């Protein structure tokens, strides 16, 4: 069939960021991977009046998989391919109970892309040492991970999943680019039935899927603050609480200190057991009771990204809060990793952002940017280990550590 | 040329330049007449008619005081309306990534840019006009066949020319190792001498064949080859000689050079150091203000001098045998590095340095990460680390540290100095120990300070200050507290600027307070810092605000 044509925003170039360095190891997969991209038709080799680079890398499975960082290419074009073949967002997926996220992308490879387009999907084979320029390919068919590739195959999608979508009518399907979110009610046996039904039902009309990963966003929810409990409390302990509270009172109007901070009048030993007044332990119940409560007047901003913020809360457990404007948490939760003699820093920080990326496709159909509590080059180093996702979030580094680490455990 | 041409735009929206030619003397103008009747005899340039509406300027430049003039013609109005191409080539390879060849061979290409035909089409936007004498009669018009000398193309299709061309000899002799770079060819093999010299005449032949002249003496350049300030030996590689100048006035040029000397010398020659050299540079004026050099850049320098006394040289790499990266404190903030595969020859060396309060181990694992994004590049992997630190120490470093950390294998080690937690805080407050609420306060005009204390035993304290800021007393009065206090001692401070200094655990800073402060706590046994919400009234702080 004849391609879709592509256009850039009026004023907008091509993509041209550079190519990280990378292992003989996963240059060679490189190569491998592009000989037989290139046998295929998929991609061709270009010359030098391609000015445009986009990077790839190289992640995993016993077999190596080539992703490409369209993100430029993606601010670049999306942003009117949001507009013109845009892929509305259901808010009915995040209240079902079982979500189930299959891999759809090998079906873009099937269709070819616009001519004029294809020189802003140049990327770089690196070598080691600067020995050799670097090999040049651009695509000649549909890449995954661009978010205009979903977008031209909508209607063609659209058409495969209506015979299941109508013997299945209580089922919701939403894709984001080469992922296929599948959102159901049913009993886990079912749902998984129901899931193998629809991998047969696009097998057979031509969708291979190499899922030869289960959510429940109807638990999903923003986590309440927790004030310590204890049986005595010393003068450190009202401390730290009258502390707590006064930050949370950034959030919720309506929290007291007084009769709390009365409490501590003289200048006592940190260690001094203090017993709780009348007033004291008022202030305690009304400030849980208020604390208790969802935020009133929180709501989503289309028109604004979506910004998550991570902290290490150490022994494995990370703690992450999304937003759009400060104190207006859309969503908070905290990430906890099973260690077994497995897991480091990066690798649980990684998973963390994945889950939290995934999460937020599922309720807002977007993903945040992140501040990643991480050195910018040793992130830019080992980001592609454990990395399992076909899309990648924006992110920058955070600068200073927090001290309202303990605020959100 | 045989050789296929690039296609290449003018940018969308643009045409071709239409530039003023500027008259020249009588000389200049035979000269040019000169050369371009010979150019156009060898079809790289050919005359036009008068249809061309396009030109570009024209100049004629002597030799080096020579015989043969030469023709110069400033392509930048031309370069501003040609499209963009591939970036060429931004690094060169390391010596230290090279491999040892039995043989190795450099062969420069004359006319290389003129030697490579230009895209029909666009031949166009390159007419240029010679002028008359007095504008009697009509000027000589021109164009280029191929590719112009300072045009924006030239470098990226010159390259991709060469590659092309290389391909077939390249898959007939899978045995030989060519490197591209430039005007250059380096071609190295593991042939016997006989079979190596009877290849590179092969490939000789090839280059001409495809209209790319070689050198046809035995080649011009022998070992050891002076490439880019290095010295590249058959079996070893150095830098070329690095002169030190002796001067009684250093201007800000002179200190940017010296760094730039130094900082090249660093890659083989272990030890160099720079920080207080270039500590003279904070300064941001003027490029030839003189600067004075202090007494501990004046060392420094003296003691650079002392290593570059004796030369050092550098291995070349073997894929068959273990990568590993040393690295050691140089105790001024400053790390340096060797990167070796045996005892007694490195594959290079190199330095860490932290710029813009910070801990040794923090900048361990940064010079870690240096070395790791180092050895990425120039030899595809990442080295063995050989580190001053134990096993408890760096883990108890990365376990209770903010930002998450990336630590490698490593094996320990013992040479001083080593890298170890000097001091650590109480997590929890302790039992039995003075409780000093501390407080401090300055005046954003006057800059008249004060920092003081109070305590749970009646002990109050206040010091005045003067030239000082708000948070310089927020110190001063932890400082204070730390002062007149027992082995173990409770503080609590309103300042979550304080706060934030002292619980990201530095030992070392560029404030002497600081340092002042942290030699206080390595001398205690047990110290609890808390914080407290500044003006809630929650009492003990109140009093030490009401004080000061
Ligand atoms: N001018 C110039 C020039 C000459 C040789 C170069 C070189 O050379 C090499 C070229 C191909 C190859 F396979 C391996 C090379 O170097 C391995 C190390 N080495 C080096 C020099 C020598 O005499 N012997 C030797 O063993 C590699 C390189 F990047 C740049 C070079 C630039
Ligand atoms: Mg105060």
């Amino acid at each position: 069939i004849e391609t879709v044509p592509v256009k850039l925003k009026p004023g907008m170039d091509g993509p041209k960021v550079k190519q990280w360095p990378l292992t003989e190891e996963k240059i060679k997969a490189l190569v491998e991977i592009c000989t037989e991209m290139e046998k295929e038709g998929k991609i061709s080799k270009i010359g030098p009046e391609n000015p445009y680079n986009t990077p790839v890398f190289a992640i995993k499975s016993t077999k190596w998989r080539k992703l490409v960082d369209f993100r430029e290419l993606n601010k670049r074009t999306q942003d009117f391919w949001e507009v013109q073949l845009g892929i509305p967002h259901p808010a009915g997926l995040k209240k079902k109970k079982s979500v189930t996220v299959l891999d759809v992308g090998d079906a873009y490879f099937s269709v070819p892309l616009d001519e004029d387009f294809r020189k802003y999907t140049a990327f770089t084979i690196p070598s080691i040492n600067n020995e050799t320029p670097g090999i040049r390919y651009q695509y000649n068919v549909l890449p995954q991970g661009w978010k205009g590739s979903p977008a031209i195959f909508q209607s063609s999608m659209t058409k495969i999943l209506e015979p299941f979508k109508k013997q299945n009518p209580d089922i919701v399907i939403y894709q984001y680019m080469d992922d296929l979110y599948v959102g159901s009610d049913l009993e886990i046996g079912q749902h998984r039935t129901k899931i193998e039904e629809l991998r047969q039902h696009l097998l057979r009309w031509g969708l291979t899927t190499p899922d030869k990963y289960e959510l429940h966003p109807d638990k999903w929810t923003v986590q309440p603050i927790v004030l310590p409990e204890k049986d005595s409390w010393t003068v450190n302990d009202i401390q730290k609480l009258v502390g707590k509270l006064n930050w949370a009172s950034q959030i919720y109007p309506g929290i007291k200190v007084r009769q709390l901070s009365k409490l501590l009048r003289g200048t006592k030993a940190l260690t001094e057991v203090i017993p709780l007044t009348e007033e004291a332990e008022l202030e305690l119940a009304e400030n849980r009771e208020i604390l208790k409560e969802p935020v009133h007047g929180v709501y989503y901003d289309p028109s604004k990204d979506l910004i998550a913020e991570i902290q290490k809360q150490g022994q494995g457990q990370w703690t992450y809060q999304i937003y759009q404007e400060p104190f207006k948490n859309l969503k908070t939760g905290k990430y906890a990793r099973m260690r077994g003699a497995h897991t480091n820093d990066v690798k649980q920080l990684t998973e963390a952002v994945q889950k939290i990326t995934t999460e937020s496709i599922v309720i807002w159909g977007k993903t945040p940017k992140f501040k990643l509590p991480i050195q910018k080059e040793t992130w830019e180093t080992w980001w592609t280990e454990y990395w399992q996702a076909t899309w990648i979030p924006e992110w920058e580094f955070v600068n200073t550590p927090p001290l309202v680490k303990l605020w959100y455990q | 040329s045989p050789i296929e041409t690039v296609p290449v735009k003018l940018k969308p929206g643009m045409d071709g330049p239409k530039v003023k030619q500027w008259p020249l003397t009588e000389e200049k103008i035979k000269a040019l007449v000169e050369i371009c009747t010979e150019m156009e005899k060898e079809g790289k340039i050919s005359k036009i008619g008068p249809e061309n509406p396009y030109n570009t300027p024209v100049f004629a430049i002597k030799k080096k005081d020579s015989t043969k003039w030469r023709k110069l013609v400033d392509f930048r109005e031309l370069n501003k309306r040609t499209q963009d191409f591939w970036e060429v080539q931004l690094g060169i390879p390391h010596p230290a990534g090279l491999k040892k060849k039995k043989s190795v061979t450099v062969l420069d290409v004359g006319d290389a840019y003129f030697s490579v035909p230009l895209d029909e089409d666009f031949r166009k936007y390159t007419a240029f006009t010679i002028p008359s004498i007095n504008n009697e009669t009509p000027g000589i018009r021109y164009q280029y066949n191929v590719l112009p000398q300072g045009w924006k193309g030239s470098p990226a299709i010159f390259q991709s020319s060469m590659t092309k061309i290389l391909e077939p000899f390249a898959a007939q002799n899978p045995d030989i190792v060519i490197y591209q770079y430039m005007d250059d060819l380096y071609v190295g093999s593991d042939l016997e001498i006989g079979q190596h010299r009877t290849k590179i005449e092969e490939l000789r032949q090839h280059l001409l064949r495809w209209g790319l002249t070689t050198p046809d003496k035995k080649h011009q350049k022998e070992p050891p080859f002076l490439w880019m300030g290095y010295e590249l030996h058959p079996d070893k590689w150095t830098v070329q000689p690095i002169v030190l100048p002796e001067k009684d006035s250093w201007t800000v040029n002179d200190i940017q050079k010296l760094v730039g000397k130094l900082n090249w010398a660093s890659q083989i020659y272990p030890g160099i150091k720079v920080r207080q050299l270039s500590k003279l540079l904070r300064g941001t004026k003027a490029l030839t203000e003189v600067i004075p050099l202090t007494e501990e850049a004046e060392l420094e320098l003296a003691e650079n001098r002392e290593i570059l006394k004796e030369p050092v040289h550098g291995v070349y790499y073997d894929p068959s045998k273990d990568l590993i990266a040393e690295i050691q404190k140089q105790g001024q903030g400053q790390w340096t590095y060797q990167i070796y595969q045996e005892p007694f020859k490195n594959l290079k060396t190199g330095k860490y340095a932290r710029m813009r309060h910070t801990n040794d181990v923090k900048q361990l694992t940064e010079a870690v990460q240096k070395i790791t994004t180092e050895s990425i590049v120039i030899w595809g992997k990442t080295p063995k680390f050989k580190l001053p630190i134990q096993k408890e120490t760096w883990e108890t470093w990365w376990t209770e540290y903010w930002q998450a950390t990336w630590i490698p294998e490593w094996e320990f080690v013992n040479t001083p100095p080593l890298v170890k937690l000097w001091y650590q805080l109480e997590k929890e407050p302790i039992v039995g120990a003075e409780t000093f609420y501390v407080d401090g306060a300055a005046n954003r005009e006057t800059k008249l300070g004060k920092a003081g204390y109070v305590t749970n035993k009646g002990r109050q304290k206040v010091v005045p200050l003067t030239n000082t800021t708000n948070q310089k007393t927020e110190l001063q009065a932890i400082y204070l507290a730390l002062q007149d206090s027992g082995l173990e001692v409770n503080i609590v401070t309103d300042s979550q600027y304080a706060l934030g200094i002292i619980q990201a655990q530095p030992d070392k800073s560029e404030s002497e307070l600081v340092n002042q402060i942290i030699e206080q706590l390595i001398k205690k046994e047990k110290v609890y810092l808390a914080w407290v919400p500044a003006h809630k009234g929650i009492g003990g702080n109140e009093q030490v605000d009401k004080l000061v």
